[PDB]
């Protein structure tokens, strides 16, 4: 879509479970949102084993 | 009326003081739709705990 959704040929949205979080997970206890490829940018990870 | 399938190798949750937001309480959220005296729909989420 224009705003980067998930949407059929018809101009419906496909829902979905949404992702938050560092690092993101899956939260089951939450309510179908439609789901959105974003723009943003990855987070850095501070190193602690090496 | 509801019926729910639970899982009997599940452990008890890390997290002990149960809350609402944080998802490491909880073991299972289950959403029910109601309706009041006016047609309004509210929400009942159970959660079950171990």
């Amino acid at each position: 879509d224009e705003n980067r959704n998930l949407v059929n040929m018809q101009g419906m949205q496909l829902t979905g479970y949404p992702a938050t979080g560092t690092p993101p997970t899956i939260q089951q206890g939450a309510n179908p949102a439609p789901i959105t490829i974003p723009n943003t940018l990855m987070a850095a990870k501070s190193t602690t084993t090496a | 009326s509801m019926q729910i399938n639970l899982n009997s190798t599940d452990p008890v949750p890390s997290k002990t003081p149960f809350s609402v937001s944080d998802a490491d309480s909880y073991n299972k959220k289950g959403t029910v739709t109601v309706y009041d005296s006016q047609g309004n729909a509210h929400d009942m989420n159970v959660y079950f705990v171990k």
